C-alpha cells in the first residue's frame, strides 16, 4: 500500500494518494512502522493547500517519539522542526521552546536549525 | 489442414516445397519452367524482416504498390490450388506430387540437398559463363532465388541428426494430412506421377534384397494401426520460420485494417502457440489487441497492449519505453478518456529528455497536436500552445525531415480556419500543405492524403462552391477513419448524415430515436457539436422555440470560451437568425446581423455575405417595407445564384415577391 | 510541353537504347531470368557494357528521374489552381446567364445546356488529373526500386569486383515491384508514347 | 444469447444504458441499444453489474465477482479493484453503496452463518462497514436514495421483516428497525440461492411521503401490497425506532382491483412516468397478451387492452417501457404539470390515462397527414377535455361515433359520472390553462401555440357559459365561476405604472388556490412572477438607476431572459441600462449583465485578488499581396532551414532629440 | 524519408538560395557459459533485435573448428615431449 502512494504522489494525484496512505496505516501491525507514513501523509496536505488539517497528523507523529520513551528517529526530526516553525507564525513562543529542545539529537544541520529558533522563542518567552 | 502450431528454426516441410519446384525449373530435363509468378508468391514472404510498430504509424512502408497476393500457408492443400488454376498447372503440380512421393526418406532429402548445392548453386557469374558443360541451369548468390537458396542450405547444415528426424517425422504427417482430403482423390491416379517418379527413383542399386526390409522399417515407424503403434512425442502439425509468420500476420492485420484469404485457418493456427514463440514473437499479442477494439473490450485490450510492449522493449536494445506511454495514452483516447491520457502522456515528454535523443522529440510533438485536433478543447491543458509548435517545426530543419514539414502546415491550416482567418492567408497556408503533400509519394502516406481530401472539401464547402467540393469528395475514404479516435466513429459519422437527410426528407420519428442515443453515447467534439447542432435544427422544425431559444445561445457561449471555433460561432448565429425571424419578431436580429456582415465583408467570405444578406431581405419582407427589399435583391440578384445550396432559400422567396 | 519535353525524349531514350541495340520481347525474359537466376548470357554482357555503359546509365536516372518528378509539379502546380479557376469562373458563367432571364424577362432565352456540359466535363478532368497524380506517386516508387538494383547489376558486369551495398533483404515485396516496372516500360502498350500519361485522353 | 437485467443502478429516477449477460456469467455489455460499449469479460462467475454512485459524486460502473470487485471509472478517471475478506453470495445496490450477502452454503451439506454476513461499502479505497441491526437473507432493498423500506425473509419461518432503514455516514453505516411482519401463504413453497429468490418478485414504489411494496408470486397467483405514510412527526419520535412500535392505522395491506387479480402474466415499473403507475400484463390465451394500468395508492385503474405477445419478454422490457405514450414534447409538460397541482391525484392519473387513450386513437386515425408533431398532443389534449365538459351525444350521433372508443371506458363513465369534480375543478382546469397562456404572452419566442390555447380556452368559455367578458377578451372587438374578471399580468402592469388612467388593480394569481407554497408555482411560471417583482420595485417613488443591477441579479435573470420580451416590458429596461452604459466606471459589482469586457475582467482580476479564474488573452486579430504560387513555396523553404520596446522608448519620451544626443 | 531534398522542387530552391550501447536479452544469456553472447557486427541486430537464427548460426560457426582445433597446444603425447602446434611451425621453416 505504501508503494501505490508514492506512485500516486510522483503522478500528480494528490487527491487519491491521501486515501491509499490512509489505508496503509491500519494495516500497519505496530505504530512504530507508521512514523515514516505520518510525515510524508502531512507533506500532501501541505501540498493541499490546508495547513490546519496536517497539524492533527504532525501532532500523533511526534507523540510516537514519547510513546516509544523517546525513539529520536530521523522522519521525527523533521516533524519537530516543522512543526516548532509552524508554531513561532502562531505566536505561541513557550509552546514552540520545548519541541526544540526535544529534537537537539538529530542530524548536525537539525540540532542548529533547533537551537537558533530556541534562542529565537526564548527571547520571547 | 488444421494442427497444432509451432516456431521451428528448421527446414520446415513448407521450405521442402520451394525446395522441389526449384529442382525441377533447374534441371531443365522435362523443360518444364515454373512461372515467375508462382516463385515470387512462395519465396518472398520468406525473406527476412518488414517491422511494423504497434501505432503512432500506419502502413508508412508496409503498403506494396503493385497488389500483392496473400502469403500461402503451409498446407499441401493450398500450395497445389495455385499450380492447379493453370490449363497446363496439372503438368507443374504434378511435377510436386511426384516428387514428394518420391521422397520417402531422409537420405533421399540428402540427396535434394547434395544435388544443389555441388552443381546448381554457383558463387558467382564468372564461373557461370565457364560452366557451359552444365546440362542444368545454375544459380548465382546474389540472385532472388539464390540468396534464398543460401539460407536454406545454411539452416540444414546447422542441426545435428536431432533436427533431421524432425524433418521427416512432420513431412510425412503434412503429406498424409493431403491424403484424407478430396483433392487427393481427384488424383488419385495420373500415370504421369508414376512417369516422373520413375525419373528420379532410378539408380536405387537395389530391387530384389534391401527393398524388402527397406518398406518394413517405414511401415514399422508409420501408423499400420494393426498393433498398438510405436509411442513418440506429440509432434507438430505445421512448422512457420519466423519470417514467414511475420508475414500472414502483417497481411492479416492490415486486411483486417481496411486471390482469397483464410482469416480461419490463420486465427485458428496463431491460437495454439506453446508461449515462447510468442515471446520470440511478440506482434502476437497486439493481433490480439486489434481484435479486442473490434467488439470494445476495454481490460482485454489492456493486458493485450500491455503484454506486447513487455516483450517488445527488451528484444530491441534501443530504449522504448518512450513509445509505450504514448501508445498507451493513444488506447486511453481512443475509448474517449482524455484526461487519463494527459497524465500518462505527460510522463513521455519526461523519459525522452533522460533519452537525450532529438529524432524522438519531433515523434512526441507530432503526437501533440493530432491528439489536440480530435480534442481541440484541452489546448489550455498542455504545457506548450499550438501556436508554439508550428514555430519550431516550420524551422525545424532542412534535411531529413521528409513528413514533418507536410505535418507542420496542416496544423496551421486547421488552427488558421478556426481562427477565421482572412480567406488569403488561410489558401496561401493551404497551398503549402498541398504541394508538400503531392510532391512526394500520397499513396504511402494514406493517412495525411486523407486529411488534405477532408481539409479541402471542408474549405471549399465554407466558400460555398458544392462543384469544387463534389470532385474532392469522391476521394475521401470512408470506413477509414483514423487512429487514436475510436473505432465506430466512422459507422456514427455515416449515421449523422443519414440524419441530416432525414430530417430535410421530413423523417422526424426517425432523428428523434437517434437523438436519445445522442445523451448517452461517447462521442468525439467533432461528432458532438454536429449532433449539438441537429438537435437546434430539429426543435426549430417541431415550432418550441423557447427551449431552443434558451439552448442555442449557451451552446455559441461555450463555443466560443471552451473551443474558439469561429466557423461553429457562425454557424450557431444563423439558426437564432431563423428562430427569431421565424416567429414574426426579427427586429431584435438586426443589430447582430449587421455586426457580422461588415465583419465577414473584410473577410471577404462569398458564402458569408450572401446568407447575411437572405436574413436581412427575409427582415425586411416581414416588417411591411418589401418594396425596398425588392430593389436590394434585384441589384444583387446576379452573385446570389452562384451558390446552390441557398437557390432553393432564394428561388422560395421570389414567388413570394412574384 | 509534357508531352513535347518531358514524355518523348525520355521515351525515344529507352527505345533507343533497347528496342535499335536489343529488342523488347527478347529483352524482358532475360531480366526476369537474370532477376530470378542471374544468368547474364554473352549478348546481354555486351548491352549492358557497350549499349547502357556507364555514361548513359547515368542519362537513364537523369531523363526518368525529371520524367516523374517534373510531372508531378506540373499536374499540381498548373492543373490543380487552374482546374479550381475553370469551374469557380463557369459557375459564375451560369449565374450570371440566368439572372438576366429572371431580371430582363425577355421572352427569347438562350440554353444553358452548353453551360452544364463544360461544367460537368471540367469536373471530369479534375477527377481526371488526380487519378494520374497519385498514379505518378506509385510509378515513382517503381522507378526507384528498379534502379537502386539496376546499379547492382550493371557495375558488377563491368567491375568483376564490385561490393553489393543494397540488400534485397531490406525490403519483403521487392520482388513484385521490381518486375512490375518491366511490365509498364517493355509492353505494346508500353511502346506507345502515352505509357507515362494518358496524353491522347 | 444475452439477458438483461431489471434494476442496475440508483439514480433517483433512472438512467438510460442497459447490460447484458451471456450464457454464463463471464461477461458483462454496457450497450446502449445496439453499439457495444465497454466490455469486461472475467473467469469467475460474475454476480451483477452496478453504474452507482460512491458518496464522492462519481459515475462508475462497478462489477462484482466472486471475492473480488472491479470498479471502472467511465465519467473520468481509471480503473481500481478492491478485495474482500470472505466470499459474497449476491450484492444488492444502495444509495452511495453496495449490500454484500456472503456465500451461505455449498457442496451435500447444507451450513451456514447468522452473526455477520453483510457488508457495507463507501468507495472503494475507504475500508468497510458493519450494518446495524435491532429489535434472513436480505430478498430486497432500497436501492433508492429516496425510498426508506427494507425487506428481510428468513427461510425456515417464511415471514417477512420490513423494517425503515436510515444511511449513516462519517463502522456502523446502515441501521434497520422493525415495524410489521407478514406470513406467506402455504401454497407458496420455495425450493442455487438466485433461483430460490428468481420466483418471488418485488418493486418498490413512492409517491409523494406514502410509500408502497408490491409482492408477487406467479404461480400461486399472490398478490398484495404493504402501504406506509411517512409521517415526519412519527418517523422522527425516538419510541418509534429503537422500540419499533407503530400505530396500527398507518399500517395496511390490500389487494389489486382488477377483474382477473389471479391471470396477472408480469408487472414491471413505469420508468418514463415517475409516479405510482404500475406496469400490468395479462393473459387471456397463449398468443394474446392485455397490458393493463393501475395505481397502488389510488384505487384508480387504467383499461387500455393493449395487445402484446412478443414483448412479454424480459430482454424486450425497453420496448415494452417504449409501448405506452407519453407527450415528449416541451409544452404539453407544463399543462400537465399545472393540472396535476390544481387537481387531486387520483383525477390526475386518471387524465393521464383518458390522454394516452386519446393519444393512441389519433395515432391510429391521424394516417400520417402531413408532419405530426406538437398539434398531435394539442388534440389530444383539446378533445379529451371537450369529451369531459361537452355532455356525451346520443349513440345514433356521428360525434358518438367517431369517439365512441372513448366513451365506454369505465374511467370516462366515472370521470363523467362524479359530478363534484365536473362542478368545481374544471373552472379550476380553465383558469389556469388561461394563466399559462397569459404566461406564454410574455416569452416572444413561442406565439404560436399561444395563440392554439386560445382556440380550445375560448370553446372551453362557449361550454361553461362564463360572462360575455371572458368570451370577448378573446375577441378583438353548470358549474360556478370563481373570478368575475380575468387576471391580466398587462392589465395589472399598466395598474402599477405613472400616469395610469386605470386604477389600482392586482393579478390575483393562482398562489392562493392552489394553498402550496409559493416555490411550487415558480418553476410553472417564472417569467411572470420574474417581471411583477421587478416592476413591483422599479416603479418604487425612491428608486434610483443604480439598484437596478441589483434588482436584475437578486431575479436571476440573463442578457437572454432581456432579450426575450413582446415590446412593452423591454424598451424601458434597455435604456435604464442604456444609462448605465454612459455614468457607471467604478466597479460595483454583477458586470456580467452587462455587455462591457474591461469591467468585468478587471473585476474578475480583483475577485481573484481578494480570493487570494480565467486570464483570458486577447488575441490579436493582425491583418496585403497575395504573391505567387512560386514565391510562397520558395520563402517557406528559405524559413525551413526590445523592438516593441524600443517602439515603446519612441512612445514613452516624445517632443525632443534628447534621447539620441545623449546617446 | 524524402529528406525534403528528394523532392526535385525544394532541392532546386536551396541551390538557388545558397547563390548505439548494446544491452544483453533474456534469450542472448546461455545455459552452458555465464558469458553472454556479444554480436560481432551491426548486421546481426536487426533493427535492435537479435536474430536467433543468426546468432546460433555464429555458434555453429565457432564451435565446428574447436573440434579439429583440439590437439593444439596442451595436448602432449608420451615418447614426444613437444606438442603439434611447432611441429607445423618448423614444418613451415623447413620449406622456406
Amino acid at each position: 500500500w505504501q508503494v501505490l502512494g508514492e506512485c500516486y504522489s510522483k503522478t500528480g494525484n494528490k487527491v487519491e494518494a491521501i486515501k491509499c496512505y490512509k489505508r496503509s496505516i491500519k494495516a500497519s501491525q505496530t505504530v512504530d512502522q507508521n512514523t515514516s507514513i505520518y510525515y510524508r501523509l502531512a507533506q500532501l496536505y501541505e501540498e493541499l493547500e490546508d495547513l490546519q488539517e496536517c497539524k492533527k497528523f504532525m501532532m500523533k507523529c511526534v507523540d510516537v517519539e514519547e510513546l516509544l520513551e523517546g525513539i529520536v528517529t530521523d522522519e521525527t526530526v523533521k516533524a519537530r522542526l516543522w512543526l516548532a516553525i509552524f508554531e513561532i507564525k502562531a505566536g505561541n513562543y513557550q509552546l514552540a521552546y520545548d519541541y526544540a529542545m526535544g529534537v537537539s539529537s538529530g542530524t548536525s544541520q537539525e540540532i542548529e536549525e533547533a537551537r537558533m529558533l530556541a534562542r529565537e522563542c526564548r527571547r520571547h518567552m | 489442414k488444421y494442427g497444432p502450431l509451432g516456431i521451428t528454426n528448421f527446414i520446415t516441410p513448407y521450405d521442402l516445397c520451394i525446395l522441389i519446384l526449384i529442382h525441377a525449373h533447374c534441371s531443365q530435363d522435362n523443360g518444364i519452367s515454373v512461372p515467375t509468378a508462382v516463385f515470387l508468391r512462395l519465396i518472398s514472404p520468406t525473406r527476412p524482416s518488414l517491422e511494423w510498430n504497434p501505432l503512432l504509424k500506419d502502413n508508412s512502408n508496409l503498403r506494396s504498390s503493385s497488389i500483392v497476393p496473400p502469403p500461402v500457408l503451409p498446407i499441401l492443400d493450398n500450395i497445389i490450388r495455385i499450380l492447379l488454376d493453370d490449363k497446363d498447372g496439372n503438368k507443374i503440380a504434378l511435377t510436386l506430387m511426384g516428387y514428394l512421393e518420391a521422397i520417402n526418406g531422409l537420405d533421399s532429402i540428402n540427396r535434394l540437398m547434395m544435388d544443389l548445392e555441388k552443381n546448381c548453386l554457383v558463387n558467382n557469374y564468372r564461373s557461370m559463363k565457364m560452366r557451359t558443360t552444365s546440362t542444368r541451369r545454375q544459380m548465382t548468390r546474389a540472385s532472388f532465388l539464390g540468396t534464398f537458396l543460401s539460407t536454406c542450405i545454411r539452416k540444414y547444415q546447422i542441426g545435428d541428426f536431432e533436427m533431421r528426424e524432425t524433418i521427416w517425422i512432420n513431412l510425412q504427417n503434412f503429406k498424409t494430412v493431403f491424403k484424407h482430403t478430396p483433392l487427393w482423390l481427384r488424383f488419385k491416379d495420373n500415370v504421369h506421377i508414376q512417369k516422373v517418379k520413375n525419373c528420379l527413383l532410378a539408380n536405387d542399386e537395389i530391387s530384389v534384397e534391401d527393398q524388402q526390409m527397406v518398406e518394413f522399417f517405414q511401415h514399422f515407424n508409420n501408423g499400420n494401426d494393426a498393433d498398438s503403434k510405436t509411442m513418440n512425442e506429440e509432434n507438430y502439425g505445421t512448422l512457420i520460420s519466423i519470417q514467414h509468420l511475420q508475414s500472414i500476420v502483417n497481411r492479416q492485420i492490415v486486411n483486417w485494417l481496411d486471390y482469397e484469404e483464410q482469416s480461419g485457418l490463420v486465427f485458428d493456427l496463431l491460437d495454439t502457440l506453446s508461449l515462447n514463440d510468442a515471446t520470440k514473437f511478440p506482434l502476437i499479442f497486439i493481433l490480439k489487441y486489434l481484435e479486442a477494439i473490434k467488439e470494445n473490450s476495454y481490460q482485454t485490450a489492456l493486458d493485450s497492449l500491455h503484454n506486447y510492449f513487455d516483450y517488445k522493449s527488451t528484444g530491441n536494445s534501443q530504449n522504448y519505453f518512450h513509445i509505450s506511454l504514448l501508445s498507451l495514452a493513444t488506447f486511453h483516447s481512443s475509448f474517449n478518456e482524455c484526461d487519463a491520457a494527459i497524465n500518462s502522456f505527460e510522463e513521455a515528454t519526461r523519459i525522452a529528455r533522460e533519452n537525450k535523443d532529438m529524432e524522438t522529440l519531433n515523434l512526441i510533438m507530432i503526437w501533440i497536436i493530432n491528439f489536440i485536433e480530435v480534442h481541440p478543447e484541452y489546448a489550455n491543458r498542455f504545457y506548450i500552445t499550438v501556436e508554439q509548435i508550428i514555430k519550431y517545426l516550420k524551422n525545424s530543419s532542412d534535411v531529413e525531415d521528409a513528413n514533418i514539414f507536410s505535418n507542420a502546415y496542416k496544423f496551421e491550416t486547421l488552427l488558421s480556419m478556426v481562427k477565421e482567418s482572412k480567406t488569403a492567408e488561410v489558401s496561401s497556408s493551404l497551398l503549402k500543405f498541398m504541394a508538400i503533400t503531392l510532391q512526394n509519394v500520397p499513396s504511402q502516406n494514406f493517412d495525411l492524403f486523407q486529411s488534405l481530401v477532408s481539409y479541402e472539401v471542408k474549405f471549399w464547402k465554407e466558400l460555398g462552391y458544392e462543384s469544387i467540393s463534389d470532385v474532392y469528395e469522391k476521394f475521401l475514404s470512408k470506413t477509414s477513419s483514423s487512429s487514436l479516435r475510436n473505432y465506430d466513429s466512422s459507422i456514427i459519422n455515416q449515421d449523422i448524415k443519414v440524419a441530416f437527410k432525414a430530417l430535410e426528407e421530413d423523417d422526424f420519428l426517425k432523428v428523434k430515436q437517434y437523438l436519445l442515443k445522442s445523451e448517452s453515447l461517447e462521442l468525439d467534439y467533432d461528432q458532438k457539436i454536429n449532433l449539438k447542432y441537429l438537435r437546434v435544427k430539429y426543435l426549430v422544425k417541431i415550432g418550441d422555440y423557447d427551449l431552443s431559444m434558451r439552448l442555442i445561445n449557451q451552446y455559441v457561449k461555450e463555443c466560443c470560451e471552451e473551443v474558439a471555433d469561429s466557423n461553429w460561432r457562425f454557424k450557431f448565429e444563423i439558426e437564432s437568425i431563423n428562430v427569431l425571424l421565424l416567429s414574426d419578431v426579427g427586429i431584435r436580429s438586426l443589430p447582430k446581423i449587421i455586426k457580422l456582415i461588415d465583419e465577414y465583408k473584410e473577410i471577404g467570405n462569398p458564402l458569408r455575405c450572401v446568407i447575411l444578406l437572405l436574413k436581412l431581405c427575409e427582415v425586411l419582407i416581414q416588417v411591411g417595407k418589401s418594396m425596398e427589399a425588392e430593389c436590394l435583391i434585384s441589384c444583387n440578384l446576379s452573385t446570389i445564384l452562384e451558390f446552390p445550396f441557398v437557390r432553393k432559400k432564394t428561388d422560395e422567396l421570389l414567388e413570394s415577391l412574384s | 510541353f509534357i508531352n513535347r519535353e518531358l514524355a518523348t525524349p525520355y521515351l525515344d531514350f529507352v527505345k533507343r537504347l533497347c528496342d535499335e541495340a536489343y529488342g523488347y520481347g527478347k529483352l524482358k525474359s532475360e531480366l526476369e531470368a537474370l532477376f530470378l537466376l542471374g544468368e547474364i548470357s554473352c549478348d546481354l554482357e555486351d548491352w549492358l557494357c557497350n549499349s547502357v555503359g556507364e555514361k548513359n546509365f547515368k542519362r537513364w536516372k537523369y531523363l526518368g528521374c525529371e520524367a516523374y518528378q517534373k510531372t508531378v509539379q506540373i499536374l499540381t502546380l498548373i492543373f490543380v489552381p487552374a482546374c479550381e479557376r475553370i469551374i469557380i469562373y463557369v459557375e459564375k458563367l451560369r449565374a450570371i446567364l440566368q439572372a438576366f432571364s429572371i431580371q430582363n424577362k425577355l421572352s427569347y432565352t438562350s440554353d444553358l445546356t452548353a453551360v452544364e456540359v463544360l461544367l460537368k466535363s471540367s469536373q471530369k478532368l479534375l477527377t481526371m488529373t488526380l487519378n494520374s497524380i497519385i498514379g505518378l506517386g506509385r510509378d515513382e516508387t517503381l522507378f526507384e526500386k528498379f534502379f537502386i538494383w539496376f546499379n547492382d547489376r550493371l557495375h558488377e558486369a563491368l567491375d568483376e569486383d564490385y561490393k553489393l551495398k543494397f540488400q534485397f533483404e531490406d525490403d519483403l515485396y521487392f520482388g513484385y515491384d521490381l518486375l512490375s516496372y518491366f511490365d509498364r516500360i517493355l509492353s505494346k502498350k508500353g511502346t506507345e508514347p502515352s505509357s507515362i500519361i494518358d496524353v491522347k485522353l | 444469447e444475452w439477458q438483461l437485467q431489471i434494476n442496475i443502478t440508483n439514480k433517483i429516477g433512472g438512467i438510460n444504458g442497459d447490460i447484458w449477460l451471456s450464457r454464463d456469467g463471464r461477461s458483462v455489455k454496457w450497450c446502449i441499444e445496439d453499439q457495444c460499449l465497454r466490455q469486461f469479460t472475467y473467469n469467475q462467475k460474475i454476480i451483477k453489474a452496478g453504474y452507482i454512485d460512491f458518496e464522492k459524486t462519481p459515475d462508475c460502473f462497478v462489477v462484482v465477482l466472486s471475492d473480488i470487485a472491479h470498479v471502472y471509472m467511465l465519467k473520468n478517471g481509471g480503473s481500481t479493484t478492491v478485495c474482500f475478506p470472505f466470499q459474497i453470495g449476491n450484492a444488492f445496490w444502495y444509495a452511495n453503496g453496495v449490500i454484500l450477502e456472503r456465500e451461505t452454503s455449498a457442496s451435500k451439506p447444507i451450513e451456514f452463518d447468522l452473526k455477520h454476513k453483510y457488508i457495507t461499502l463507501t468507495d472503494p479505497m475507504a475500508p468497510f462497514g458493519l450494518i446495524s441491526i435491532t429489535n434472513f437473507q436480505l430478498v430486497l432493498f432500497p436501492s433508492d436514495k429516496d425510498k426508506c423500506i427494507a425487506v428481510f425473509l428468513d427461510r425456515n419461518s417464511k415471514v417477512l421483516r420490513f423494517y425503515y432503514s436510515r444511511i449513516l455516514s462519517s463502522s456502523k453505516d446502515i441501521v434497520l428497525t422493525e415495524i410489521s411482519s407478514l406470513k406467506l401463504p402455504d401454497d407458496i413453497i420455495f425450493t442455487r440461492l438466485s433461483s430460490i429468490l428468481s420466483k418471488l418478485k418485488f418493486l418498490s414504489l413512492r409517491f409523494e411521503r406514502r410509500e408502497g411494496l408490491l409482492i408477487f408470486h406467479e404461480p400461486t397467483h399472490f398478490c398484495k401490497i404493504w402501504l406506509i405514510d411517512l409521517l415526519p412527526d412519527v418517523l422522527d419520535s425516538i419510541p418509534f425506532k429503537i422500540y419499533g412500535n407503530s400505530p396500527q392505522n398507518m399500517i395496511r395491506l390490500e389487494n389489486l382491483k382488477l377483474k382477473e387479480p389471479s391471470r396477472i402474466q408480469a408487472m414491471y415499473i413505469h420508468e418514463l412516468l415517475e409516479s405510482c403507475l404500475i406496469l400490468v400484463s395479462e393473459g387471456q390465451n397463449k398468443e394474446e397478451y392485455k397490458a393493463c394500468l393501475y395505481d397502488p395508492f389510488v384505487k384508480i385503474t387504467s383499461p387500455s387492452k393493449n395487445i402484446s405477445e412478443e414483448l412479454t419478454k424480459q430482454n424486450s422490457l425497453p420496448s415494452l417501457q417504449k409501448l405506452f405514450p407519453y407527450p415528449e414534447t416541451s409544452f404539453t409538460k407544463l399543462c400537465f404539470e399545472a393540472v396535476k397541482y390544481i387537481t387531486s391525484p387520483a383525477f390526475n392519473i386518471s387524465f393521464i390515462f383518458l390522454w394516452q387513450s386519446a393519444y393512441s386513437i389519433l395515432l391510429s386515425r391521424a394516417n400520417d397527414d402531413v408532419v405530426g408533431g406538437l398539434k398531435m398532443e394539442h388534440d389530444a389534449f383539446s378533445l379529451v377535455l371537450s369529451l369531459l365538459i361537452l355532455p356525451i351525444p346520443s349513440s345514433s350521433a356521428q360525434e358518438y361515433q367517431e369517439y365512441k372508443e372513448i366513451y365506454e371506458r369505465d374511467l370516462f363513465q366515472h370521470l363523467k359520472q362524479d359530478s363534484e369534480i365536473t362542478s368545481s375543478v374544471l373552472p379550476r382546469i380553465v383558469i389556469g390553462l388561461h394563466l399559462i397562456r397569459e404566461e406564454y404572452s410574455l416569452n416572444v419566442l413561442c406565439r404560436n401555440e399561444h395563440a392554439l390555447l386560445g382556440q380550445f380556452l375560448r370553446f372551453a368559455t362557449a361550454a361553461m357559459g362564463w360572462p360575455d367578458l371572458w368570451q370577448s377578451y378573446y375577441v378583438p372587438k353548470t358549474f360556478f365561476h370563481p373570478l368575475d374578471e380575468p387576471p391580466s399580468i398587462t392589465k395589472s402592469l399598466y395598474s402599477i405604472t405613472e400616469n395610469s388612467s386605470i386604477p389600482l388593480c392586482p393579478f390575483i394569481s393562482f398562489s392562493r388556490l392552489v394553498a402550496t407554497d409559493t416555490q411550487v408555482e415558480l418553476r410553472i411560471t417564472p417569467r411572470s412572477f420574474k417581471i411583477l417583482g421587478l416592476y413591483e420595485l422599479v416603479h418604487s417613488p425612491n428608486f434610483l438607476p443604480d439598484y437596478v443591477l441589483g434588482i436584475l441579479s437578486s431575479f436571476k435573470v440573463d442578457k437572454d431572459e432581456l432579450q426575450t420580451y413582446p415590446l412593452g416590458i423591454l424598451v424601458p429596461l434597455q435604456n435604464i441600462l442604456k444609462i448605465l452604459e454612459d455614468k457607471l466606471s467604478e466597479v460595483r459589482d454583477n458586470l456580467e449583465l452587462l455587455d462591457r469586457a474591461d469591467l468585468q475582467r478587471c473585476s474578475a482580476i480583483i475577485n481573484s485578488i481578494r480570493s487570494d479564474c480565467k486570464v483570458p488573452l486577447a488575441k490579436n486579430r493582425s491583418s496585403k499581396k497575395p504573391s505567387d504560387i512560386y514565391s510562397i513555396l520558395s520563402e517557406i523553404v528559405k524559413s525551413a532551414s526590445g523592438r516593441s520596446l524600443k517602439l515603446n522608448a519612441g512612445l514613452i519620451f516624445s517632443e525632443d532629440k534628447r534621447f539620441t544626443h545623449v546617446v | 524519408a524524402r529528406a525534403l531534398r528528394d523532392i526535385s522542387l525544394f532541392n532546386d530552391i536551396r541551390k538557388d538560395q545558397n547563390s548505439v550501447k548494446y544491452i544483453p536479452s533474456l534469450s542472448a544469456y546461455n545455459v552452458f557459459n555465464e558469458f553472454p553472447y556479444y554480436p560481432t557486427s551491426a548486421s546481426q541486430l536487426l533493427d535492435g533485435k537479435l536474430d536467433e537464427f543468426l546468432m546460433l548460426s555464429e555458434q555453429y560457426k565457432s564451435r565446428l573448428p574447436k573440434i579439429r582445433k583440439l590437439g593444439w597446444n596442451r595436448f602432449k603425447p608420451i615418447g614426444i615431449n613437444k606438442t603439434m602446434y611447432e611441429l607445423e611451425m618448423l614444418r613451415s621453416r623447413a620449406r622456406a
